[PDB]
């Protein structure tokens, strides 16, 4: 996908083609998050502006909605840790599900609430190493903040065999919760 | 008949106990005026509404809705005020000094002077322009990304059916949002903010506000063609089509 191709295609009124190349550019992008969004947005507009049938169009806007879901996660990164990590507002690369989950649960991310973690458990399908290794590591730091409330709510938020027990500890209340979970999941 | 509508507002406003009804009927009048782009008219009505009506009024759905609509109309009117000011200023741009090829020594000196004066006149002009530009962008974005559900969209679903109001508001969205989005592009592009022009494609295509539902296919094509023009200007600067450095 040549970076100038969509310009010539928009100019030639070839909007289905421009959409394809903009989607292409967007999928190649990693160096700038702001850029991937713009290209995606441009690609969505070309799709919307073009002569796709309502079927074909419906698909594109769908496979596009998926992509917008992923990006929505890096988009919503709390402003407290973007400053603590001295990060660049939009002058920053396209993070992966890994570096997000980790960064969404870092101890720099103070105010980490239910959603920060609920979202963190959503960024599991966007991976492609050990899966349940972090699956726990998160449910772990989901407690360190509880200062023995949230782990309660995150479970409230799931509706269950994905969580760990014996290996997690590797305890008074843990079991208490691991009891309410039983009556909940059953 | 304008006066008949704009004046019946003086009547409703006379009686404080009737401020909610005054707000609602004023919103209705202004919805009609805005549909024909009669902003002085709408503003004429808008001012007649005591700047303190909202505070006093304090909630049936119709009234909650009327207050929000009222603030939506305020945001819109302001976007047009700032834009007229920006526009008027942009058309007072200082004229480059005229060259006298084969200038006499005297003409070289005069030209040196005018040239430096022009750089002053122009940098002042551009200074005000920057103030005006930043302000009109804030207003456009306020309407376009109107807080909590969208410009001319009810937050409150429990009001009684009013098919007229409801479709008037969908009309306003279709007349006013693409327009603002085009004005906004003119502003960004005119002042060399090409990268932000292209980010208009984000704003319009976003699921958050779903602005694209309000555009006809033809207006989306026009929008894309305009963004392409911004891209070309970015290519001439040695950047890529989205304004990022060519690595």
């Amino acid at each position: 996908s040549h970076m100038l191709s969509w310009l010539h295609e928009i100019n030639s009124q070839e909007l289905e083609k421009a959409h394809a190349t903009l989607l292409g550019l967007a999928n190649m992008e990693t160096r700038y998050f702001a850029k991937k969004k713009t290209l995606l947005g441009l690609s969505k507009l070309a799709a919307l502006a073009s002569d796709f049938s309502e079927d074909m169009l419906q698909e594109k806007i769908e496979e596009m909605a998926e992509q917008e879901r992923f990006l929505l996660h890096q988009e919503t990164l709390p402003e407290q840790l973007l400053a603590e990590k001295q990060l660049n507002l939009s002058a920053m690369p396209v993070l992966t599900a890994p570096q997000l989950i980790g960064l969404y649960i870092c101890e720099e991310n103070r105010r980490a609430n239910e959603y920060d973690f609920k979202k963190a458990l959503d960024l599991l399908e966007y991976i492609d190493i050990n899966i349940n290794d972090l699956k726990l590591e998160i449910l772990c730091k989901a407690l360190q903040r509880d200062n023995w409330v949230s782990k309660d709510s995150i479970f409230v938020k799931i509706l269950l065999p994905e969580v760990k027990d014996l290996l997690q500890a590797d305890e008074f209340v843990l079991k208490a919760n691991y009891e309410y979970y039983v009556q909940g999941q059953i | 008949e304008d006066r008949l509508k704009i004046d019946v507002i003086d009547w409703l406003v006379f009686d404080p106990a009737q401020r909610a009804e005054a707000l609602k009927q004023g919103n209705a009048i202004m919805r009609k005026f805005l549909a024909s782009k009669k902003h002085e008219a709408a503003k004429e009505v808008f001012v007649k509404i005591p700047q303190d009506s909202i505070a006093e009024i304090y909630l049936p759905a119709e009234d909650d809705n009327a207050i929000r609509e009222h603030l939506c109309i305020r945001a819109y009117l302001e976007a047009h005020e700032t834009f007229n000011e920006w526009f008027k200023h942009m058309n007072s741009v200082p004229q480059k000094p005229a060259l006298i090829p084969q200038p006499t020594f005297t003409e070289k000196v005069a030209h040196e002077h005018k040239e430096k004066k022009y750089e002053m006149d122009f940098g002042i002009w551009k200074g005000h322009l920057d103030a005006l530009t930043a302000d009109v962008k804030e207003k456009m974005y306020n309407v376009l990304l109107f807080v909590d559900g969208g410009w001319m969209v009810d937050v409150r679903e429990d009001a009684k059916e009013d098919h007229e109001r409801t479709h008037q508001m969908v009309l306003l969205r279709k007349l006013c949002l693409p327009m603002l989005c085009f004005l906004l592009h003119t502003i960004l592009h005119s002042t060399g903010q090409y990268q932000e022009c292209l980010q208009l494609a984000d704003m319009v295509s976003s699921e958050r506000h779903k602005l694209y539902l309000v555009f006809s296919k033809e207006e989306l094509r026009k929008l894309l063609q305009k963004l392409r023009e911004s891209s070309l200007m970015l290519l001439d600067q040695g950047l890529d089509p989205l304004g990022y450095e060519i690595q």
